[PDB]
């Protein structure tokens, strides 16, 4: 009477909470933007043992990103990606996340991309992933 | 007589902890290395793994680690419980909860024994860690299981990161001295945004080749690879610390 799955309430969460965050604010050269939750797989279930309610969730989660950046002179190129984070459990630590960092079509000319998302957009992911915990429990974690 | 794994590892002596080894496995030598620890909160357990000083005699039974749940033996050929490329650790693991009597894969896919088997892997790389601030005992490490960090980094995507900090090659600026990735980026001046790599089928042959020439004119480092596996690992391990792995002899 306590077993409660809950990859379907986090495939929410997380689209409600990932697609949106940006590198940037559209108008600069170099931008990013997710546009998408592509993938949500793993475990996310919530057992009730002892005064203590608990998750041993481990996520596997992926993402598509668009933005353009600095062009060889004027105007901005575009680019297509996506982003895969193996990990994020509920023993993770900000940084025990790991973000494969991938880019569609990518060119020579596509260089400052990555940097762009390194800096900008993942330590955005890793303080969404260290609230996902918390607001699970704080749900589906109470009577 | 309470088993060794409980005590707190602070309160346990070297002399204790090579013997409890050998009678674990027969070795001659004291341990390189050991690491004992212990998880509480959801998941609870203990464990005390060793690391060899030599390979195995095999090139290539896995009866080594023990499983034990509360305090009561299983099985000393636990399936699942440690990633085989980390065949090579010893010891014991004694888990709290984790049901009793699985059905073939209820034991080889239990969700509890996948959290286990994260940690202990979690775990030794963090020991990896210490052994590498060792340079001697590190030596000695990397000479027997460079090869198993090698295979680690293939398939292991939440932890290949970590483990290419442990990689160690020559390169073009370090004959005399495998090098590591670390000190490979810190040599590299700002314009350079990519670390240079060749793979061949030995030192000599990869020292004298005609590809070199363009890079050191524009001195640039190039990591000399000479084991069959390494160029998988570059493939799977794809950038480091942010910079971008490419072989110097393609695109």
């Amino acid at each position: 009477w306590v077993d409660k799955n809950c990859i379907g309430w986090a495939k929410e969460y997380f689209k409600q909470k990932l697609v949106g965050v940006e590198a940037g604010s559209v108008k600069d050269k170099k931008y990013a933007k997710i546009k998408s939750v592509s993938s949500i797989e793993g475990d996310c279930e919530v057992n009730q043992r002892k005064g203590k309610v608990i998750s041993l969730f481990d996520l596997k989660i992926t993402v598509l990103i668009e933005g353009h950046v600095d062009s060889k002179d004027g105007s901005a190129l575009p680019f297509e990606g996506s982003i895969n984070v193996p990990e994020v459990a509920f023993d993770s630590e900000a940084s025990s996340y790991q973000f494969d960092i991938s880019i569609f079509k990518e060119t020579s000319e596509l260089s400052e991309a990555k940097p762009l998302i390194r800096s900008e957009l993942l330590p955005k992911l890793r303080q969404i992933f260290q609230q996902f915990g918390k607001d699970l429990l704080a749900t589906h974690g109470n009577d | 007589t309470k088993p060794l794994w409980t005590r707190n590892p602070s309160d346990i002596t070297q002399e204790e902890y090579n013997a409890f080894y050998k009678s674990i496995s027969n070795d001659w030598e004291d341990p390189l290395y050991v690491k004992h620890f212990s998880v509480e909160g959801q998941l609870e357990f203990r464990a005390i793994l060793f690391i060899p000083k030599r390979a195995p005699f095999d090139l290539f039974k896995k009866n080594n680690i023990k499983l034990y749940v509360r305090r009561v033996f299983i099985t000393d050929e636990a399936e699942d419980l440690i990633p085989e490329w980390l065949s090579f650790v010893k010891g014991v693991v004694d888990s709290e909860d984790l049901p009793l009597n699985l059905s073939r894969e209820m034991l080889q896919q239990n969700k509890i024994m996948k959290v286990i088997r994260k940690n202990i892997v979690k775990k030794l790389i963090e020991a990896f860690n210490e052994i590498a601030e060792d340079s001697e005992q590190f030596e000695k490490f990397y000479s027997a299981f460079s090869k198993n960090i090698k295979l680690g980094v293939h398939e292991d995507t939440q932890n290949r990161a970590a483990l290419a900090k442990l990689l160690r090659y020559n390169s073009t600026k370090s004959v005399d001295e495998l090098t590591s990735l670390t000190d490979y980026v810190t040599r590299m001046p700002e314009h350079q945004k990519n670390i240079y790599y060749i793979t061949g089928e030995s030192l000599k042959a990869v020292e004298k080749s005609p590809f070199l020439d363009a890079l050191k004119a524009k001195n640039f480092e190039v990591l000399f690879l000479t084991d069959p596996i390494d160029e998988y690992a570059f493939t799977q391990l794809k950038e480091f610390e942010g910079k971008t792995l490419v072989d110097i002899t393609k695109d």
